[PDB]
């Protein structure tokens, strides 16, 4: 009976939306967080489920599994993995100007095919 | 995008910053 960190109401009624929804949950503490509250998106919903989605301050850099650098630590709006963003396949060196996209993603963008 | 830091890691509202 957990609920998400940001309105907390639940995994079963949303005190953001009024909507009912499995809550995510970290893997260093195991704190809830609804995708919609989270802002995710069916693929960043989906993902944190696939995996562990882990809650910002532990969403490390999945590249480096440290998140020192956290200052660029950027958050996939696809899945919601961490990149220092000097880590990523086409580094940012800024956060980017608008939407940015994990490696995830793509590679799951081109796995997808049969 | 987001960054682990001053980003919040959440979207704001926006910042005065034309982009050069
Ligand atoms: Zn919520
Ligand atoms: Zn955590
Ligand atoms: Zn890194
Ligand atoms: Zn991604």
């Amino acid at each position: 009976g957990s609920y998400c960190d940001f309105c907390l109401g639940g995994s079963n009624m949303n005190k953001k939306s009024g909507r009912p929804e499995e809550l995510v949950s970290c893997a260093d503490c195991g704190r809830s967080g609804h995708p919609t509250c989270l802002q995710f998106t069916l693929n960043m919903t989906e993902a944190v489920k696939t995996y562990k989605w882990q809650c910002i301050e532990c969403k490390s850099c999945i590249l480096c599994g440290t998140s020192e650098n956290d200052d660029q630590l950027l958050f996939c709006d696809d899945c919601d993995r961490g990149y220092h963003m000097y880590c990523l396949n086409p580094p940012v060196a800024e956060p980017p100007e608008g939407s940015w996209s994990c490696h995830l993603c793509w590679e799951l963008l081109k796995e997808k095919a049969s | 995008a987001r960054t682990k830091q001053t980003a919040r890691k959440s979207t704001g509202g926006k910042a005065p910053r034309k982009q050069l």
